[PDB]
């Protein structure tokens, strides 16, 4: 079972710029934060493969705010794409989103589907905040 | 009592001896909170004397 | 014998003794794939053995912080070999604070 | 004038004139001792009246005592130094934060 | 002056990032070089003092054991903040 | 030099009590000890490497059988795991994104790199909950495919914690008399 | 030559003095990269003692 995404590229789950700016950069004067640690978690869809489309990591409490910026290039067409945290659909802003997660265990579930040939592509993320 | 509790709680210990169960990066080696323990019980043994 | 308190699994040869419950225990296998509660972290669990020594002195410590007018189940705390006797007097025996005092202080 | 007479820099780098006339005319000992007895009366001094954060003085001869028996050790005039270690030492562990939610 | 060797480190981090802008803080520019002025003093005596110290060394005495250990134990004693009873 | 190649037979025949790996018989058939005894390896590097490609090469064949979950099984994968980490560590010591912008802007990055093998886990909504199992025990020497024992198992790929660096209480939040 | 110890340093030391009990060339070459007898002994003076030889040292 190995069959290598033909419709997604890339995927970079990183920290959001928004959450960034107000950590390094105080606001009137605060006090700046206790620690600072980010990640970009980066997936290579021409190397992953289907069938093994989950994936799973944790994130700090400070890190509550994510950018899903999606490269959905090898498609060169007009493609559906959209993403269900929780089950409930998020809107876009190449591809950037801005997800917001909550205080226990969420999955985002990311899809894609050509219109003009009926081709689905999944890929599923488990995003643990701890408390 | 302040020198302490002022201890990293995750204090662990690499003996000489773990050589002889050659330990994987990916498994428990014996012996590994040995003063941590050897912490732990003089503190609460201070932390007990009334 | 212990019972993981997270698979309900018994323990096979030892147990990893959380800290800040004192009546949970986990098993080896539930603590390398970290499958504890994601209150706790994995800096608060002790290792040891399931079948005087300082496990035995952290375990005898912690028996009397948990309950102090009980000296029965101080025995079963330990898991229980000897007359229960011999934990008295191994409490009563600790020079704990001699330490700390000699660095202060005809019939012929 | 400076730049590699500071990377090498200790505070542990003073000699005065007292290890140079001892370690001339022999007799080492008769210094570590006499400062060790420096150290505890100094420090008996020091439980009494309570305070903490040992004195500047005690520091200093603290220094002095470990530079003259490394020295000592250094140049070959002990025979088998003696091995005691306690063949461990404290290393940190990190953490398998826990992987199940907690629920409330 | 510094009585650490970290310490010194800060104070040449310092001495690094105020030394970007002269002009500025004078009384701070002038202070951190005269520290550095006299560390290099210490720094240097010591450096020839410790070659004096191993060429007048004698070599008629042997440091004897069972008083080197009776100095080993009573020095990591005393440096660990503990006691050592009166021999 | 060669004192090291003796120090290794020394740490793999002292190792190898209980995974019986050096006893094992790969192309005429010859095993591992009947390559030190007499002299194959050799103290240039493609002593090393040879010595390597044959552990691998026995670990390997070994893995294909004893099937799954036997313990012959996994005790060769803690062998080639252990046999790996220690000639790596010894032949070294002998011989853009909206983010990323501004942090490259505004930080100068020190970096540092390594490779880990990612290790899976089922897992399922049986009918109201999303549960997992635990890792896995498949090898990383393993190239048959999954049987899938449900046809309903998802593979969930579970990332290696990339903090070399963590926080931890002071003992005295494990502690604080009750 | 640099300065700080760190874990692999203190370890190799442990193992250099266990095994090389007073060879302080051997010890330096095992935890190569640092001075051969001004930083090899002087991270020995200050290494721990066994509690049980202290205590039958300063008992007798
Ligand atoms: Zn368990």
């Amino acid at each position: 079972e190995y069959k290598p995404y033909k419709l997604i590229q890339q995927i970079y789950i990183f920290s959001s710029k928004n959450l960034y700016s107000q950590a390094t950069k105080p606001l009137l004067g605060s006090r700046p934060s206790c620690n600072q640690n980010w990640v970009e978690y980066i997936f290579n869809g021409n190397e992953l493969s289907q069938n093994e489309n989950a994936f799973s990591f944790m994130l700090q409490p400070m890190q509550t705010f994510l950018t899903l910026q999606s490269h959905l290039t090898s498609s060169l067409k007009d493609t559906e794409t959209l993403l269900t945290i929780n089950k409930e659909p998020v809107k876009s802003r190449t591809e950037i989103f801005d997800i917001r997660l909550s205080e226990g265990l969420n999955h985002l579930m990311f899809r894609c589907e050509d219109k003009i040939s009926h081709e689905t592509e999944f890929m599923n993320f488990w995003i643990n905040v701890l408390p | 009592i302040n020198e302490l509790e002022r201890l990293p709680a995750n204090l662990g210990t690499y003996s000489l001896d773990d050589c002889l169960e050659f330990i994987t990066k990916d498994d428990l080696s014996s012996r590994m909170d040995t003063f941590k323990i050897k912490a732990l019980v003089e503190l609460k043994s201070l932390k007990l004397l009334t | 014998v212990y019972i993981c308190h997270t698979c309900g699994n018994e323990s096979i040869n030892v147990r990893y003794h959380n800290l800040r419950a004192r009546d949970t225990n986990l098993c080896s296998r539930c603590f390398q794939e970290g499958h504890f509660g994601a209150n706790f972290q994995s800096s608060d669990f002790i290792r040891l053995e399931n079948n005087w020594s300082d496990q035995e002195m952290l375990l005898l410590l912690e028996g009397i912080e948990m309950y102090e007018d009980q000296w029965e189940k101080i025995a079963d705390h330990v898991g229980g070999h000897k007359r229960v006797e011999d934990c008295i007097e191994k409490f009563l025996s600790l020079p704990i604070e001699d330490n700390y005092i000699r660095e202060v202080v005809g019939s012929k | 004038i400076k730049l590699q007479n500071l990377y090498n820099w200790t505070p542990s780098n003073y000699i005065g004139d007292d290890e140079i006339e001892n370690f001339r005319n022999g007799t080492p000992d008769k210094l570590v001792s006499d400062s060790l007895l420096k150290l505890k009366r100094l420090r008996k001094e020091r439980i009494l009246n309570k305070v903490l954060k040992p004195t500047t003085e005690e520091r200093e001869l603290y220094f002095k005592v470990k530079r003259i028996l490394k020295e000592v050790i250094l140049a070959k005039k002990v025979s088998k130094v003696p091995i005691n270690n306690v063949r461990a030492f404290p290393v940190l562990q990190t953490n398998y934060n826990g992987s199940i939610p907690v629920v409330r | 002056k510094p009585r650490s060797s970290a310490q010194l480190e800060q104070l040449l981090y310092r001495y690094r990032a105020i030394q970007n802008h002269p002009k500025e803080n004078k009384l701070e520019i002038k202070a951190i070089e005269d520290t550095f002025r006299n560390i290099s003093r210490d720094q240097d005596i010591y450096e020839t003092k410790l070659d004096t110290l191993r060429k007048s060394i004698d070599k008629g005495f042997q440091y004897d054991e069972d008083l080197l250990n009776k100095h080993l134990v009573a020095l990591q004693l005393l440096e660990k903040d503990t006691d050592v009873p009166d021999y | 030099l060669v004192d090291f190649l003796v120090n290794v037979q020394s740490i793999l025949n002292a190792a190898s009590v209980k995974c019986h790996v050096v006893d094992e018989s790969f192309p005429v058939l010859t095993t591992i000890n009947k390559r030190f005894e007499n002299g194959e390896y050799e103290p240039i590097q493609g002593g090393f490497y040879k010595l390597y490609h044959d552990i691998k090469l026995v670990c390997t064949i070994l893995i294909h059988f004893y099937p799954q979950g036997t313990r012959n099984y996994q005790l060769v994968d803690k062998f080639y795991k252990f046999s790996s980490e220690l000639l790596l560590r010894e032949c070294c010591r002998i011989g853009a994104t909206e983010l990323d912008k501004i942090i490259s802007y505004d930080f100068i990055k020190i970096s540092m790199n390594y490779t880990v093998p990612i290790s899976q886990t089922y897992q399922i909504r049986t009918k109201d909950m999303d549960l997992f199992s635990s890792i896995i025990s498949k090898s990383n020497l393993d190239k048959r495919p999954h049987e899938l024992p449900n046809t309903n198992f998802k593979i969930n790929n579970v990332l290696p914690q990339t903090d070399i660096e963590n926080e931890a209480p002071r003992l005295g939040f494990v502690g604080a008399n009750t | 030559v640099k300065k700080n110890w760190s874990d692999q340093e203190m370890l190799l030391l442990l193992e250099g003095i266990e095994m090389y009990e007073d060879q302080w060339e051997k010890i330096a070459d095992h935890v190569g990269g640092h001075k051969r007898v001004e930083d090899c002994i002087e991270k020995f003076l200050s290494l721990p003692i066994e509690d049980n030889y202290i205590r039958e040292v300063v008992g007798s």
